[PDB]
């Protein structure tokens, strides 16, 4: 099976950027048998460059693939807003025929710290015999932000889920979720609460706590 | 024009048996060999299957092999999916795609496979209180869970509230139940004096609720 990575996972431009996105082959591609999709929200993915350089009919100058053997990549000269999408590289030269993971191209903006709230478990929620705490990062950019959760000041793992919007097609924020989950009887043996926010927009940590009961 | 239309996807068991098929138009369809590629919710693309224009050859991804079969008949321009021995995983939209090199794909057919039966959801607040305000601005918002299938439409004051409100994608719990939750930003100074209700509208069990989010201290 022919492996493909794509690299970078996220590549955050502006429009009239280059976007330069990479696909390396676990082994030598058949006859430079490589495909370009991009994909948009809602949509099935569109044939961008078929045999590794040739444009599909239909598909702008703009974009221009080259490479072979184990090495693709797919050129955006001059990105235009409708190109912030996902983008695919695809073997069909032996079978399995494999994708890549995708690269997604994202609208870059200036760096825009998350405003942080905490909401306790109501007593419906807690009637239910669940404890749900939840942290809320609202308009936040970049999309790398770290959430830790303390209970009586003892860090949390394995015990959380997160959450995140896509990208706000008016500000170009994300926001998250994080849900820290504890069973009633669980909650009930602590007292304090806290959700710790890192972010590049931060120049220190965030704490929001709570003491249970308050 | 080139057309692909997929048909035969919706809510299936796992250890069931669906079978998708994908009538083609506007191309000797004989001529190209075609696929089955698909698409969990949120994830990439995986590519599931592939035909020959004659039928002859037969191609399968590891994760479908023996479970799936591929078929063709050239006499009636459709492609066909059997797809046994059905689980969660195979959860996906299911997209018919012409050739080597996709140049035309349908539009999918959603597969669910799931052990859940149709279930409305439960509405938790998340009521704003001093932990939730930032400044001059207050969060609330609503938990909607152990609902089943997707999707849950939130929306806040009947339609009237859309500044500020992020609904967050679904996640699969453990039950086979889904949860998300929907939050909005305020001004700090309109609770007690504007009202905000939650309404979570879930047409597959065909239920509707409403919750008032009311501030605490
Ligand atoms: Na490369
Ligand atoms: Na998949
Ligand atoms: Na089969
Ligand atoms: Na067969
Ligand atoms: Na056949």
């Amino acid at each position: 099976e022919i492996v493909l990575t794509q690299s970078p996972g996220t590549l955050s431009l502006s429009p009239g950027e280059r976007a330069t996105l990479s696909c390396r082959a676990s082994q030598s591609v058949s006859s430079s048998y490589l495909a370009w999709y991009q994909q948009k929200p809602g949509q099935a993915p569109r044939l961008l460059i078929y045999g590794a350089s040739s444009r599909a009919t239909g598909i702008p100058d703009r974009f221009s693939g080259s490479g072979s053997g184990t090495d693709f990549t797919l050129t955006i000269s001059r990105l235009e807003p409708e190109d912030f999408a996902v983008y695919y590289c695809q073997q069909y030269g032996s079978s399995p025929l494999t994708f890549g993971q995708g690269t997604k191209v994202e609208i870059k903006r200036t760096v825009a710290a998350p405003s942080v709230f905490i909401f306790p478990p109501s007593d419906k929620k807690l009637k239910s015999g669940t404890a749900s705490v939840v942290c809320l990062l609202n308009n936040f950019y970049p999309r790398e932000a770290k959430v830790q959760w303390k209970v009586d000041n003892a860090l949390q793992s394995g015990n959380s889920q997160e959450s995140v919007t896509e990208q706000d097609s008016k500000d170009s924020t994300y926001s998250l979720s994080s849900t820290l989950t504890l069973s009633k009887a669980d909650y009930e043996k602590h007292k304090v609460y806290a959700c710790e926010v890192t972010h590049q927009g931060l120049s220190s940590p965030v704490t929001k706590s709570f003491n249970r009961g308050e | 024009e080139v057309q692909l239309l997929e048909s035969g996807g919706g809510l299936v068991q796992p250890g069931g048996s669906l079978r998708l098929s994908c009538a083609a138009s506007g191309f000797t369809f004989s001529s190209y060999a075609m696929s089955w590629v698909r698409q969990a919710p949120g994830k990439g693309l995986e590519w599931v299957s592939a035909i020959s224009g004659s039928g002859g050859s037969t191609y399968y991804a590891d994760s479908v092999k023996g479970r799936f079969t591929i078929s063709r008949d050239n006499s009636k321009n459709t492609l066909y999916l059997q797809m046994n021995s059905l689980r969660a995983e195979d959860t996906a939209v299911y997209y018919c795609a012409k050739g080597s090199g996709f140049d035309y794909w349908g539009q999918g057919t959603l597969v669910t496979v799931s052990s859940a039966s149709t279930k409305g959801p439960s509405v938790f607040p998340l009521a704003p209180s001093s932990k939730s305000t930032s400044g001059g601005t207050a969060a609330l918002g609503c938990l909607v869970e152990d609902y089943f299938p997707e999707p849950v439409t939130v929306s806040w004051n009947s339609g009237a509230l859309t500044s500020g409100v992020h609904t967050f994608p679904a996640v699969l719990q453990s039950s086979g139940l889904y949860s998300l939750s929907s939050v909005v930003t305020v001004p700090s100074s309109s609770l007690g004096t504007q009202t905000y209700i939650c309404n979570v509208n879930h047409k597959p069990s065909n239920t509707k609720v409403d919750e008032k989010v009311e501030p605490k201290s």
